[PDB]
């Protein structure tokens, strides 16, 4: 945690269909965004925090 | 001389720059634009916003 990793996802498609509808996850929160929208919109960048 | 004439039409558009400007205030939301809430914030989110 201290050290928490941080990945970059860029110049990609990512089809979180099957990120939100994943049973495996016991805390799923998003702020500022619906998880539904996802597919349905772009970023210039994520940053994926570890 | 005109400026009574052109003063006058200064502060109309004034007016109205300082108004079209306030569509681009967050007054607190996440964002100034209600079409990014929508796209981004679920109705439940998005409606205080």
């Amino acid at each position: 945690v201290y050290a928490w990793n941080r990945k970059r996802i860029s110049n990609c498609v990512a089809d979180y269909s099957v990120l939100y509808n994943s049973a495996s996850f016991s805390t799923f929160k998003c702020y500022g965004v619906s998880p539904t929208k996802l597919n349905d919109l772009c970023f210039t960048n994520v940053y994926a925090d570890s | 001389a005109l400026g009574k004439l052109q003063d006058v039409v200064n502060q109309n558009a004034q007016a109205l720059n300082t108004l079209v400007k306030q569509l681009s205030s967050n007054f607190g939301a996440i964002s100034s634009v209600l079409n990014d809430i929508l796209s981004r914030l679920d109705p439940p989110e998005a409606e205080v916003q």
